[PDB]
């Protein structure tokens, strides 16, 4: 059906972090150890996930041109809602968890505070107004991206902890190393690139 | 008798295997304590070159383990005192001469196994017989007042060209069931003893338990013992012992005196007659092999050619834990594009070589270590050799890395470094994951 | 030579002058004498294996390959040439190119009744060059880092240098071989530390390389056979645009049977053609235990699970979906790459287990890019590269377990 | 002030020093005139919302914050957008969403939370500018390589005749497609740590 | 003109409710309520504060004192709490001084933890005998070139109950002073009036808090006595800032009220009989003083001592009387001095030579056994660098050497 | 301080103050870059008819005097009456209403849904439609890609051709955009003397003088098949096939 061609397609065909170098500050900062990605990853789905649909509510509602009133349009606007939109949503997630939810605050609430302006969260939202897509149609987008997001991220994760035994030469060690192994990463990733899913 | 199997291991069939008779064997004149042997010693000497000692006479301390003595085995006087780079206590010389000996109290053979155990441990501590005990995690000598529920008594030997203990244990059938009582008594639970298949004494205490092992060389150590009978860690410590010491506490308890003589199996590719021979802890190799090894240039090793100490200077004595000599040939021949030969006469765990074909073969190996010091690719040689469920491929990585973090969750702690010889015999990188263990284990006592 | 190098040694000695030049007189003096060293603690015996009997193990495992690639390249060429030019203009066409006029000149006839040994020797003067450029370039770049570094040239060279001029097409401009090479040797390998030392597949990293930064010379029908002038699809690519019954060689006008293609008689990169070679060959790096079994296993499943599954659900439109596997398994590069690529163990799994999944994975990625996408011909390269990527986490999702199991002690 | 400026286009440059601002580099290097553009959108962002920050960072409220400096940041982007829609459009095609990202871009973001605020307006100034220029470096050389070998041109004009137009130059695929950004980036670092080892990670 | 209007007022309404929520979402998420910090357990010892800021401050506010050397920042690593509970993970800077079986036991930096959250913590009652004082300046007479001691009276008389060889910490608030006032005998000025030292101004913005060693031994009753060197400016640097709280402390003069906080310190002897040796530099002959004189008039140690100071002439040289009595009162602790550039009106005929290579050639050349001794290093980084490399070079080990380092 | 009220001023005050610019800037320059887009196809549209053209002021001027934007329905042929100025044929295709969904064998060009009423552009010349471009946009290998093809009165003659959008991988499928390719389309005809589509992309080159074939682009057999389903789906009867057959019949004229 739709929804799962969708669903793939925003995993492996559709890749923000590698496909789009969407997020990749944090994806070469915190992609040191396997648990700290994997944790950063369940972040990003949950925020992608409750803001892709959100957002898209409130394009459609009062953003799309023609849509609040007649003869109107406010797309201007579309830079400052999605983010400003965006923003609420990290925040308040991070508090509720830490008062309702003390387990889950010390799992996520640790990482929401850098998801909170993300290139990647701003991103989808971006190209899914760019895009005609329904709320339930957002929903698997916004976590289908998640996934593709966080598949990148702990894979990356894996491969520098297989590093560990690498003898980097000194000065490429660090952060040089890991562009050039991302790099590689997205080598291994265009396979799919030509699938029109 | 609950029977377990090992399928993953190499036995190495090293030629001139020991007749497993035992001899007299030569008249030893000089015996020593190897200072380098015991793991984390600081030793605090309490002799000078020249002091007259006696058969438990305390040579020296131990600053970080307090209340550990440590005593000669024979009576004499000391000779040598070396100390290699950083004044490390390489090992104390000394000539055996006279008699003199320092008696301990005897009980009968029934009133072991409801001695005390305040009484058993004074008795060890000051007989010096407690340095037989090493704790799995970290492979040091136990402190004075720790305990244990597990205490593994090995009275197998898989070691290649070792000896036989049946040979051994019928000779002190006694001494080895009073040694078990001591032992039972000791131990907050139980003892476990690991044997092979032969029919060995029996103690009649609840708490002593025989283990059937069977298999390649893995299943004859300590280390794969544990694993399989009582899961080691860090909250969790075992003790071990080999069966000869056992006989030596059953001796002391018996008689009220230390117990020296041991059966070592001097034996190897380049032994004129290999055999067992009965000696003193702590013997000078250099008079045991006297006009018994073949003209050329040798190595004599002390315990097992996986895992010893090179017997060179003042190495050149039997070590604590060790109850094996052997000889090599020290292989510094070159050969033209011997790195790519038919493989007749080369052993290797692969059957990349044509010697694999020839079943039954046995191989004078020498010292040569057949290749250069490189990188290690692991074309899976090592999943072959480690019995124990870990992942030895990763495991090897995090040592050479140097993540001592990381080797505790893969289960580096219940290691040591005759658990790994296998591995750095195997390796095509020609590593040596013995002494990278023993650096990373360290840090976390050190540090952890 | 012993004695000569002995001497020699003083030269290349931190005091003597050239020591610039030790890291590489080091390997011409571990190469034709082993060294004499002998070992110092823990095991004081080793096994006779070390790393450099397990690339000229490899390196000689592909020789069946090689040998009968450079036959079939010929082979295709000159039943090519004949089937376009004839008489005269075939003669021009010979004094034009100094791949055929080199082989007349040392006695191979090109015209159509050429022998076994003049084929084979037109493959020769197509394979060798490019051999001999990616060996060079490659091996500078190699001792370049090594010597900079004032490390050991490791001995993993021969065999990305060989197994990378054995999957480009044969006609290779050589400058971009060197390109080819040098990605792969330089990004991919030297800038991780070396042989053990990375996480990718050094060869099928260079191709990559070429694979995209100049598609033009390594994808379409115009460089599979070293005919000028000749435009012939490969067999799976044939598959695509027709169906099972429209592979025919252009060259011969004669089907291309399932014996065919197993023997290697299509046409296709040097190393790729024949699969009956590669199995011969394959079979004594896994008997050897050089090359592990799992993997080979693992993708053998996972092929032949995708393969199935996609005849079952079929297809109208898409001719590739009713492929069986077995004609899976004898086009393409599948057969080299699931014997001598897939089997790196430094890219592959560390773990047992890991290996099934690493092997499997394989398998239905290398299936998918071959049916699903229609923008690359077939897929093995881009399938191990995904593959390598996520290699790690099959070994650490397999570490997780083991370390929970010792958490509870095994149960004791 | 040239010494203060200066400083971070090298010894702390936003991409290799620290990593900030890497989506818009490895996005928008495929053609030199898109990536001088996108650099002066960020130099000048960067200091107009660094300023006003400043001169309001007195009054800023602890527990909406970001809110603040975001809603600046982004009615500031916004504008520069019509600006660039109005002219240079085919640029702004070309940018895509990326010009909508120079409002998340972390360089904009990072250097407002840092020397933006408790700092004096005009040094905060001096700050955004100096951080852009930086940042522009980076994009510059990696476009500059990007566009010389991918296409064989430098803002449209032809440096290296193609084969296509009877040259002698095969432009090379790789140069335009994501890779060819991650690799010019690790070694474009790997030349700056040689020449400045205080910056090499232990 | 006409969709400005709407455009306005919804820019105004999505940011609006944005602030709302996340405004309202604070008052029913989170907590205002204060955050008690219980001491031992000990309801007379619990304070309570607002949400904010790091754990020291509140000790500090409470008047419990914690060791601040490097004054916040996880440099020193001095300030150790057993917080049972509480306080969130440990952050990177604090795992450099705590190692992880301190971190498992609870040790956390009080100057890194911020206190966001009610949580216990357990301290010795040592701490709470930490209390500052104000003490009066007895004196602050010069004592050699580069080195002055600053006798400090106890108000009320009282006594630090602080054991030998422990320091406390002096706070400087803002000033600005000039070398020239500083009274400088000219017994002491030779070299002084060489350099010009004089035209050297330290200025101060910001108080300042710096650790300094006591020279008067625990049962020394309502008397406190620093031997403070002077921080000038190293010869190559001579326009670099010159030291501020050494200035300060060279500025005072009798009656001078000087604040100190304490009592501190780790380097404390060991309750052994083994030799000790002492090795003494610079500022650090006070702590070799108490250490001396406590194991001769407090512990009444008969152990065998060996002290070796290092000096440049006989005016740098002091307290030799000093220990010289003791060694007449005590044969079984020798004291020993060395010159190394003594000057024609010093009339030397005793040691020569740099003190580390001297007291190996008398004492250490022919000690049978001296690996067991144990050896308490205080000087400059190159005294100390070359003698624990010497007592190394003689296979010491490191368990035994503890090192005071003054910063030097 | 952190008094709730004082935190709304200062929120509401940024807001107001940031939305008078933003405002400001979204309409006043609403007409200037309308205009912008514009500009950028009447330009293209100018290219394709051979009429040249630098500058803006140049391209209005010539851009009004020649060109003429005409509705026509598709499945009629014939002409249609409206907003042909503006008439966004990409959002009507999105559109169900303005939109025909095509079945598996009608859908060709792999194009989901085709616009009711298509917009085309007659180049006058002296009042006399000189030829007639059509926008005719197909499936790529990799994107969509979308062209302006020029045709004689006859409706038969193709007189040029350009691809204004496309990403097709450059070299290989780029080469759509190749000069010399497009000056070789000149001169074909689109249809056989039976009045059914003829023309073709033949791989490997083209019989020299070939009135129907076109060759092909080297290594891009992907890219040419969708270029042919393109040409061949429109102008076939659910493309301008109906409408070309009007202007043969002297429709426009
Ligand atoms: C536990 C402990 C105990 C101590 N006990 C004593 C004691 O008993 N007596 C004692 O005298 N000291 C003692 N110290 C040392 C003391 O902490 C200071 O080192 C000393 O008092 C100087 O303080 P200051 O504020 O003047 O240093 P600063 O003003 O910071 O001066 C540091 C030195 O470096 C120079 N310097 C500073 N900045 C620069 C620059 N940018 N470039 C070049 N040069 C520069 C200054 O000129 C000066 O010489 C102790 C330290 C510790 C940690
Ligand atoms: C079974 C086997 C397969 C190998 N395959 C490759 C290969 O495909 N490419 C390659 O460059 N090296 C290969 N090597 C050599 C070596 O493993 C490789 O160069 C290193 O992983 C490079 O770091 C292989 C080695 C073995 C034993
Ligand atoms: C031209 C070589 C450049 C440096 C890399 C050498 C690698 C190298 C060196 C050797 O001695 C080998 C011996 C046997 C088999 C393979 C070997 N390889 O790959
Ligand atoms: S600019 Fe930092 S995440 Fe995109
Ligand atoms: S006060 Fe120095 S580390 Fe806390």
């Amino acid at each position: 059906e739709h929804y799962i061609s969708l669903l793939v397609k925003s995993i492996f065909i559709e890749n923000m972090a590698l496909s789009f170098f969407l997020g990749m500050c944090t994806f070469l900062a915190v992609s040191k150890k396997v648990k700290t990605s994997f944790g950063l990853g369940i972040a990003v789905i949950v925020v992608l996930t409750i803001s892709v649909p959100v957002n898209n509510l409130v394009y459609n509602l009062v953003l799309k041109p023609d849509a609040l009133v007649e003869g109107v349009d406010l797309s201007f606007l579309n830079f400052i809602t999605f983010i400003g939109v965006i923003a609420a949503l990290v925040q308040i997630l991070e508090m509720i968890l830490d008062r309702f939810f003390p387990p889950l605050y010390n799992a996520l609430g640790i990482f929401l505070p850098l998801i909170t302006v993300n290139c990647a969260i701003f991103g989808g939202v971006s190209f899914m107004v760019q895009r005609d897509y329904s709320f339930a149609e957002s929903v698997v987008y916004g976590f289908g991206s998640g996934v593709g997001w966080m598949l990148a991220i702990v894979a990356l994760a894996g491969i520098r902890e297989k590093m560990k035994y690498s003898d980097v030469p000194p000065g490429l060690r660090g952060l040089g190393i890991t562009f050039i192994t991302a790099g590689l990463m997205a080598l291994g990733f265009m396979s799919f690139s030509g699938v029109q899913l | 008798p609950h029977m377990i199997t090992i399928k993953k291991g190499l036995d190495l069939p090293i030629a001139g295997t020991p007749s497993q008779v035992i001899s007299d064997g030569k008249a030893i004149k000089k015996v020593a304590l190897l200072g380098e042997e015991y793991v984390g010693m600081r030793p605090t000497m309490h002799v000078r070159v020249g002091d007259e000692v006696k058969k438990a006479q305390i040579l020296f301390e131990d600053k970080k383990n307090p209340g550990v003595k440590f005593t000669s085995p024979v009576s004499g006087k000391v000779v040598e005192i070396n100390r290699g780079a950083k004044r490390v206590l390489q090992s104390v010389v000394i000539e055996v001469a006279g008699d003199d000996q320092v008696t301990f109290d005897k009980f009968e053979a029934n009133q072991l196994a409801s001695l005390n155990r305040d009484a058993i441990k004074t008795q060890l501590v000051e007989s010096g017989l407690w340095t037989a005990f090493r704790t799995r995690p970290f492979s040091k000598v136990p402190a004075i007042d720790s305990t244990s529920e597990a205490i593994f008594v090995t009275a197998m030997d898989t070691n290649p060209l070792a000896a036989e203990p049946t040979v051994v244990i019928n000779e002190q059938s006694e001494a080895f069931v009073a040694g078990l009582d001591v032992l039972s008594a000791l131990t907050t639970g139980k003892v476990y003893v690991c044997k092979k298949g032969t029919s060995l004494p029996r103690s009649q205490q609840p708490n002593v338990e025989e283990h059937v092992f069977d298999g390649p060389h893995p299943a004859g150590l300590a280390g794969t013992h544990m694993h399989f009978l009582y899961p080691v860690s860090a909250d969790h410590v075992a003790w071990s012992i080999n069966y000869q010491d056992v006989i030596a506490v059953g001796q002391l308890f018996l008689t009220g005196e230390l117990y020296t003589q041991r059966v070592v199996s001097l034996a190897g590719p380049v032994v004129n007659k290999p055999r067992l021979v009965r000696t003193v802890m702590g013997a000078s190799l250099e008079q045991l092999v006297d006009s018994e090894i073949m003209p050329g240039e040798v190595r004599i090793i002390s315990g097992s050619v996986l895992s010893g100490t090179k017997a060179t200077g003042p190495h050149a004595y039997l070590g604590r834990y060790h109850l094996q000599v052997s000889v090599l040939r020290e292989g510094r021949d070159k050969e033209l594009f011997g790195w790519a030969m038919p493989g007749k006469n080369k052993f290797s765990v692969t059957r990349s070589f044509l010697g694999h074909l020839f079943k039954g073969q046995v191989y004078n190996m020498t010292t040569t270590t057949n290749g250069s010091d490189r990188s290690m690719v692991p074309i899976g040689n090592y999943e072959k050799v480690m019995p124990l469920d870990m992942e030895p491929t990763l495991l090897l990585r995090d040592l050479c890395a140097g993540d001592s973090d990381s080797a505790v969750r893969l289960g580096a702690l219940e290691l040591d470094e005759e658990d790994l010889a296998l591995c750095t015999f195997v390796c095509p990188g020609k590593y040596e994951y013995g002494q990278l263990l023993r650096e990373c284990l360290d840090k976390i006592e050190k540090e952890g | 030579l012993k004695k000569f190098l002995e001497d020699i040694e003083h030269h290349f000695e931190p005091g003597g002058k050239h020591e610039k030049w030790f890291a590489l007189y080091e390997a011409a003096a571990t190469l034709f004498y082993t060294p004499g060293l002998v070992t110092k603690r823990s095991s004081h015996v080793r096994d006779s294996v070390d790393l450099k009997r397990i690339m000229i193990m490899v390196w000689l495992a592909v020789f069946p390959a090689m040998f009968w690639g450079m036959y079939n390249a010929g082979g295709q060429a000159i039943a090519a040439l004949n089937h376009l030019y004839s008489g005269d203009q075939l003669a021009a066409i010979v004094a034009g190119n100094w791949h055929y006029w080199l082989t007349e000149m040392l006695g191979g006839t090109m015209s159509s009744d050429a022998g076994w040994g003049s084929k084979m020797l037109l493959g020769a003067t197509y394979f060798l060059p490019i051999y001999a450029t990616v060996f060079i370039v490659g091996g500078f770049w190699e001792v370049l880092f090594c010597m900079v570094r004032k490390h050991e040239v490791n001995e993993g060279f021969f065999v990305t240098s060989i197994l990378f001029a054995l999957i480009v097409p044969p006609t290779l401009p050589l400058w971009q071989a060197a390109l080819g090479i040098t990605f792969g040797v330089v990004v991919a390998k030297e800038v991780f530390g070396g042989t053990g030392r990375n996480f990718l597949n050094p060869a099928l990293a260079g191709r990559a390389f070429l694979f995209f930064a100049y598609p033009a010379q390594i994808s379409g029908d115009l460089v599979w056979t070293a005919a000028d002038g000749y435009s012939g699809a490969t067999a799976l690519s044939q598959w695509a645009q027709g169906g099972a019954g429209a592979l025919i060689n252009n060259a011969t006008g004669q089907t291309i049977t399932w014996m065919d293609a197993f023997i290697g008689n299509i046409p296709g990169s040097i190393g790729e053609v024949s699969t009956l070679a590669l199995m011969i060959g394959a079979a004594f790096i896994v008997y050897m235990g050089i090359a592990s079994w799992r993997i080979i296993g693992g993708v053998m499943i996972g092929m032949i699970l995708l393969s199935t599954l996609f005849n079952v659900i079929g297809s109208d439109t898409n001719a590739m979906f009713n492929m069986p596997w077995h004609w899976h398994l004898v086009l393409g590069g599948f057969a080299f790459g699931m014997f001598f690529m897939a089997t790196d163990p430094v890219s592959a799994s560390f773990t047992n287990s890991g290996k099934w999944a690493y092997g499997i994975l394989i398998g239905v990625m290398c299936v998918l890019i071959r049916v699903v996408n229609p923008a690359y011909p077939e897929g093995m390269m881009l399938a191990i590269l995904f593959a390598n990527l996520f290699a790690p986490l099959f070994d650490h999702v397999v570490v997780e377990r083991n370390i929970k199991r010792r958490l509870a002690r095994y149960g004791k | 002030l040239k010494k203060s400026v200066l400083a971070p286009v090298l010894d702390n440059n936003p991409i290799a020093l620290q990593v900030l601002g890497v989506c818009s580099a490895l996005a928008v290097t495929t053609k030199l005139e898109t990536a001088f553009v996108m650099t002066l959108a960020v130099m000048f962002v960067t200091a107009l919302s660094n300023f006003f920050v400043s001169l309001i960072r007195n009054h800023i409220p602890n527990s909406v914050r970001i809110i603040v400096q975001m809603a600046i940041i982004a009615s500031l982007v916004i504008v520069v957008d019509q600006i660039l829609k109005a002219y240079l459009y085919d640029i702004s095609k070309q940018l895509s969403v990326f010009v909508g990202l120079i409002i998340t871009n972390c360089i904009v973001m990072g250097r407002a939370e840092a020397f933006a605020m408790k700092s004096e307006p005009i040094p905060s100034f001096i700050d955004g500018i100096g951080n852009g220029l930086g940042y522009g470096f980076v994009l510059m050389t990696v476009g500059f390589f990007r566009e010389l070998l991918g296409s064989g041109k430098l803002f449209g004009l032809e440096v290296l005749p193609l084969i296509s137009n009877g040259g002698w130059y095969q432009p090379n695929g790789l140069m335009l497609l994501a890779p060819s950004a991650f690799f010019l980036i690790g070694f474009m670092i790997w030349a700056i740590r040689t020449f400045k080892p205080e910056q090499v990670e232990a | 003109m006409s969709t400005i209007i709407f455009g306005v007022v919804m820019f105004t309404l999505i940011i609006l409710a944005l602030v709302l929520v996340i405004l309202f979402a604070k008052s029913k998420l989170v907590p205002t309520g204060d955050i008690t910090i219980s001491i031992n357990g000990d309801p007379e010892k619990a304070i309570v504060t607002q949400p904010g800021g790091k754990l020291l401050t509140a000790l500090a506010g409470a008047g419990v004192f914690v060791s601040s050397a490097c004054g916040g920042g996880g440099s020193c690593g001095q300030c150790r709490v057993k917080i049972k509970s509480g306080g969130g993970d440990i952050l990177p800077t604090e795992l450099d001084h705590i190692s992880k079986g301190e971190a498992r036991e609870g040790e956390r930096l009080a100057c890194q933890v911020a206190v966001k959250a009610d949580m216990d913590l357990e301290l010795p009652e040592e701490i709470f005998g930490v209390k500052k004082w104000e003490c009066t300046v007895i004196s602050n007479d010069n004592k050699a070139t580069f080195i002055k001691e600053l006798k400090l009276a106890i108000p009320d008389g009282e006594s630090v109950p602080f054991r030998a060889g422990g320091y406390i910490q002096i706070e400087a608030p803002a000033h600005h002073v000039k070398y020239a006032d500083f009274d400088v005998p000219e017994k002491y000025r030779g070299d002084w009036d060489k350099f010009n030292l004089f035209r050297y101004e330290s200025k101060v913005d910001e108080p300042i808090i710096r650790a300094y060693s006591m020279a008067n031994y625990p049962e020394e009753f309502g008397i406190i006595m620093l031997n403070v060197r002077i921080a000038t400016p190293p010869p190559n640097n001579p326009n670099v800032p010159p030291g501020q709280m050494s200035s300060y402390i060279w500025s005072l003069k009798a009656g001078d009220k000087c604040t100190i906080s304490g009592p501190f310190g780790e380097f404390f002897a060991k309750d052994t009989d083994a030799e000790m040796v002492f090795i003494g530099g610079g500022a650090g002959m006070a702590p070799m003083r108490s250490h001396i004189f406590d194991q001769l008039k407090r512990l009444k140690s008969k152990r065998k001592m060996s002290y070796w100071y290092g000096a440049r002439s006989k005016r740098e040289m002091f307290y030799v009387e000093d220990f010289d009595g003791l060694a007449a009162e005590n044969d079984n602790f020798v004291w020993h001095c060395a010159l190394s550039d003594p000057q024609p009106e010093d009339n030397w005929t005793g040691y020569t030579g740099f003190i580390h290579n001297v007291l190996y050639e008398n004492y250490l050349k022919d000690h049978e056994a001296p690996e067991d001794c144990e050896y308490y290093m205080c000087g400059p980084p190159m005294m100390n660098a070359a003698v624990i490399n010497m007592l190394k070079n003689l296979g010491v080990e490191e368990e035994n050497i503890l090192l005071d380092d003054f910063g030097g | 301080n952190d008094s709730i009220k004082k935190t709304l001023f200062v929120v509401i005050a940024l807001s107001l103050v940031c939305s008078i610019i933003v405002s400001a800037a979204a309409v006043g320059l609403r007409d200037k870059q309308k205009e912008n887009a514009a500009l950028d196809k009447q330009s293209k549209i100018l290219q394709v008819a051979g009429i040249e053209a630098k500058g803006s002021k140049q391209i209005v001027e010539l851009f009004n005097k020649s060109i003429e934007p005409r509705l026509v329905d598709f499945n009629t042929g014939d002409f249609v009456e409206g907003d042909a100025a503006n008439y966004d044929q990409r959002k009507a295709a999105k559109e169900a209403s303005e939109s025909i969904k095509l079945t598996a064998e009608q859908d060709k060009a792999k194009i989901q849904r085709r616009a009711n009423v298509g917009v085309v552009y007659l180049v006058k010349d002296g009042d006399k439609t000189s030829k007639v471009i059509l926008p005719v946009h197909g499936n790529g290998l990799w994107s969509m890609m979308y062209a302006f093809v020029a045709v004689e009165t006859d409706g038969n003659t193709v007189s040029g051709l350009t691809y204004y959008e496309q990403g097709e991988t450059p070299g290989l499928g780029g080469e759509v955009e190749n000069p010399a390719w497009r000056a070789q389309w000149v001169g074909k005809k689109l249809f056989d003397e039976n009045h059914k589509p003829a023309i073709k992309i033949v791989k490997g080159g083209a019989p020299q003088g070939s009135e129907h074939g076109v060759d092909g682009l080297s290594g891009a057999t992907l890219t040419s098949n969708g270029v042919q389903n393109t040409f061949d789906f429109w102008l076939g009867d659910m493309g301008f096939g109906p409408f070309l057959t009007k202007v043969r019949d002297g429709g426009l004229n």
